[PDB]
């Protein structure tokens, strides 16, 4: 990685191609290549398994070479994932989405704390607890 | 004066320098004068293969 | 006889972003050799037999760079003139894609080293970092801004010092400037490297630290301008007058003349497109390509031709074959140095002008009646900007369409049409500043008075009601015998589009209540309203009618009558249904540089663009948004304003989307009063 000034974190998609038209955001005031990016996830693509949108960045080195930085299929899109309702944000409150039991985060928080990095697996817990409810969700064992 | 189009469709934008011919069409009161479709706004007129002197096509490429 | 060699003659453009410095070069040029020009050359130091040199002054600005891309097609080498203060320019990215394009081999002149911020090195690396080139100074510029005295050349290692007291037309031979010995030592060493790389033979000696000879280095230099493999870069300011000579000297020892050129490719008039080629001679089959319409007060049609192969003489029954017209050539001069000598032998590699050409438009091919070819075509680029133009008087009228007609056919790149909606003449063009000389010359060599404004939007008519049971019932029973019609309608909204009729009529007549012969007449009676809408008189689209009860009478019923009776209904329910007018929406996109991207779209939002999205490019970012059609005019300067002219936008008509109620109802009131 280098300095927060080639940082965007993106990539919704890699099937989707370039990402640079609306599929893939940002792509401005920046500068970079955009066919020199899915070439390497092309490598990295069959692990990932599609409807989970992965966080990647495009960090740009000093010597014009591109990579992502790999960070696993989060909290918003595996609980329109593992629980099978998607994200209709906006209403924690109003209408019942969905309850999400306490173990159902815990088995996936494994892969999660390869997401999501304070210190620990049981700790990012409670951040998947987060967008969840942003997206609509509740969640009680 | 009024002149009178020849043909049954026309090549016309209303600026055109377009050529008198006499002749009353006996069918709109106050049109006396045809007009040549073979002269210099009016070219070889569409799908014909005779008369072509009239309505000045030339003839066909065979 | 072997008078002046065909490969004498140095076919050039002068070539620049809009304010440089390309025609005082070239008058400069005209004072020494001592006068498109025809000029002749020697060498600053009359070292060189009399040269031909045929030249193009083509335009800086972007306007008018239709003109600049048919010259260079047309030319074999170019003169690209630089700015020493401001490098190249997004405009002469333009120019340097056009003239690699037609793979035009070209030298470079670094101008206005007289003036502040002046630097020749920094516009060497400016050629080849931003036109990829691969630059090799010719020269070094000795001092900079008022300092700047004269130029080392880099094959004689010798500084060129020229008098001021006779405006440069003698020189001197100096030794190098102490201070820049060394740097005129390294960049000789550069040259004389790029001097190597032209072939195996000159490599070999370079590395075996044999010294070339003036005459190999310039051989070599010569075959790979003529590859467009290198650039010569050469420098110097008129007003004391430096470098023009030396640049002109260049011109004769590194450019091409018209036998170094590919054979010109074209196809033969023999409906197969067999491909053929025409070399540059003589004894070859007459062909040349027109490539300049000038219309001139004193003898009308000025037809501008370069001949690539054959001789052609002043009244010669030639072949447009484009055109498939045989044109007989009217009188032919040529700018003989200062004189117009008239020339009945227009000889392959010549540029002439015929008088009296009828048919012939630029980029029409002139060729031999017996050996008929027509050469490769122009693309002509689609026009970017269109206003409306409207005749102030009736003696305007005719005269307009007379003046718009000679400028589109001198400029292709102009397009004049009557919009059949509006009956507004609409010109349009390759920018505003392009329309701007248009306009000036129609409404002075012509002298037509003529407003300029914007073409009228394409206002439509809806409804957004349905409307049940509407009566229509025309009872004229007087006047002889009486005219009986009854009908009962149905009226409602359709989805934009959803019918490429943008009308649909339903017959639901149950019980014979209209005779089925009347029908026709009713649909019809409703077909003449939709021309002619209710609320403003513009045609009505999107809108079904369902006739399903009507009466009729045996005696006075007449099809005419039930057409009235329709109208009456239609005119009745369209006012219940809520009427609206309509707008068109246009799909424009734009190509600008990534910096320069933001200020596109500050204006485009001020001129209600919904933005859809971007596809950041090679240049920088591909803008998409849709914008009504009325806010899409003067566009094309605004945005060379905001991007210093390096974006290029295009619009075509998306749909018939609903004017904002604001728009919609403002334009209601206004045609209402
Ligand atoms: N002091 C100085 N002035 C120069 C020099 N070369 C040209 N000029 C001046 O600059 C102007 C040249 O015209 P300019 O506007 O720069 O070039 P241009 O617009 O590309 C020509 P066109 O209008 O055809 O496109 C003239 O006023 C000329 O006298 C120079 O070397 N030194």
């Amino acid at each position: 990685a280098k300095k927060v000034q080639a940082y965007v974190k993106l990539q919704v998609a890699a099937g989707m191609a370039n990402p640079s038209p609306p599929v893939g955001p940002a792509l401005g005031q920046q500068g970079v290549n955009i066919m020199e990016f899915c070439k390497a996830f092309n490598a990295k693509t069959d692990s990932i398994e599609k409807g989970l949108p992965i966080p990647v960045v495009i960090t740009v080195y000093a010597d014009r070479s591109f990579t992502f930085v790999t960070k696993t299929p989060p909290a918003a899109v595996l609980l329109k994932k593992a629980a099978g309702i998607k994200s209709g944000s906006g209403k924690p409150n109003k209408d019942k989405v969905g309850k999400i039991s306490r173990a159902q985060l815990q088995e996936i928080a494994q892969t999660k704390a390869a997401d999501m990095t304070g210190a620990d697996i049981e700790a990012m817990t409670r951040s998947i607890e987060g967008t969840a409810r942003s997206m609509g969700l509740v969640v009680e064992d | 004066v009024t002149s009178y189009i020849g043909g049954e469709g026309h090549n016309l934008q209303e600026h055109s320098v377009i050529l008198i011919r006499g002749g009353r069409v006996k069918d709109l009161p106050g049109v006396r004068y045809h007009t040549v479709r073979g002269a210099l706004d009016c070219s070889g007129v569409k799908d014909r293969k005779q008369a072509r002197s009239k309505y000045g096509v030339k003839r066909p490429k065979a | 006889a072997r008078t002046t060699p065909i490969a004498r003659y140095r076919n050039i453009g002068i070539s620049a972003h809009i304010d440089a410095g390309k025609t005082t070069t070239t008058e400069r040029i005209l004072f020494y050799t001592g006068v498109a020009t025809t000029a002749f050359w020697s060498g600053m130091a009359k070292q060189y037999e009399p040269h031909r040199i045929n030249i193009i002054d083509t335009p800086g600005h972007v306007d008018f760079t239709i003109e600049v891309e048919r010259s260079m097609r047309v030319l074999d080498g170019a003169v690209m003139v630089y700015c020493a203060v401001g490098g190249v320019q997004p405009q002469s990215e333009t120019v340097w894609r056009q003239a690699n394009k037609y793979k035009v081999p070209r030298i470079a002149f670094v101008n206005k080293m007289d003036r502040m911020g002046a630097n020749f090195l920094k516009v060497v690396n400016q050629i080849k970092t931003r036109l990829g080139a691969n630059p090799v100074p010719l020269q070094l510029a000795i001092g900079a801004e008022e300092h700047f005295t004269g130029v080392v050349d880099l094959v004689k290692m010798k500084a060129i010092n020229w008098n001021d007291a006779d405006q440069g037309v003698t020189f001197e031979y100096e030794d190098i400037p102490a201070d820049m010995v060394e740097l005129a030592n390294e960049w000789h060493q550069n040259l004389i490297e790029s001097a190597a790389e032209a072939s195996e033979e000159l490599m070999e000696k370079y590395l075996g630290g044999e010294e070339l000879t003036e005459a190999e280095i310039k051989g070599a230099l010569r075959q790979r301008v003529l590859n467009n493999e290198i650039i010569l870069v050469t420098c110097g300011s008129a007003f004391k007058n430096k470098g023009v000579q030396a640049m002109l000297d260049a011109v004769i020892d590194y450019l091409p003349s018209p036998v170094d050129v590919p054979a010109i490719n074209g196809i033969l008039d023999d409906g197969k497109d067999t491909p053929a080629e025409r070399h540059a001679s003589d004894d070859e089959p007459f062909s040349a390509l027109a490539f300049k319409i000038a219309t001139d007060p004193f003898v009308g049609n000025l037809t501008f031709f370069r001949v690539y192969s054959g001789v052609v003489n002043s009244g010669d029954t030639v072949l447009n074959s484009v055109k498939a017209a045989r044109e007989r050539f009217g009188r032919i001069v040529q700018m003989h140095a200062n004189k117009r000598e008239e020339i009945k032998e227009v000889r392959a590699g010549d540029i002439a002008a015929a008088i009296g050409l009828k048919d012939v438009t630029t980029g029409d091919t002139l060729c031999d009646p017996d050996a008929p070819i027509i050469l490769e075509r122009m693309e002509f680029p689609e026009p970017v900007i269109s206003i409306a133009v409207e005749p102030k008087t009736k003696a305007d009228q005719e005269k307009m369409g007379l003046a718009l007609g000679r400028l589109a056919k001198e400029d292709p790149s102009f397009r004049v049409w009557t919009d059949e909606e509006s009956n507004q003449t609409i010109i349009a063009g390759m920018g505003e500043l392009h329309l701007d000389i248009i306009v000036d010359r129609m409404k002075r060599e012509f002298n037509v008075e003529a407003n300029v404004g914007k073409p009228q939007v394409a206002y439509r008519e809806t409804i957004r009601q349905k409307v049940t049971d509407v009566e229509g019932k025309h009872a004229k029973q007087s006047g002889g015998r009486g005219q009986y019609g009854h009908v009962v309608i149905d009226m409602y909204p359709l989805e934009p589009g959803s019918n490429p009729k943008g009308y649909e009529f339903i017959n639901d007549i149950k019980g014979g209540v209209i005779p089925g012969e009347y029908i026709p007449a009713v649909d019809k009676g409703i077909q003449e309203q939709l021309k002619a809408g209710p609320l403003a008189g513009y045609p009505v689209v999107d809108m079904g009618i369902r006739l399903h009860f009507g009466s009729y009478h045996d005696v006075d019923s007449s099809e005419l009558a039930f057409k009235l009776a329709a109208s009456i209904a239609f005119k009745e329910g369209f006012k219940k249904a809520k009427p609206v007018l309509l707008e068109p929406i246009m799909k424009v996109e734009v190509e600008t540089p990534e910096e320069n991207t933001g200020d596109v779209i500050g204006d485009l939002s001020r001129r209600r663009g919904m933005l859809k999205g971007q596809e950041s490019e090679v240049t920088g970012v591909k803008i998409h948004a849709e914008v009504p059609l009325s806010e899409m005019f003067g566009y094309a300067t605004q945005l060379r304003s905001l991007t210093k002219g390096r974006a290029s936008y295009t619009m075509e008509f998306l749909k018939y989307d609903e004017a904002p109620s604001n728009v919609a109802q403002a334009v209601i009131e206004a045609r209402g009063k």
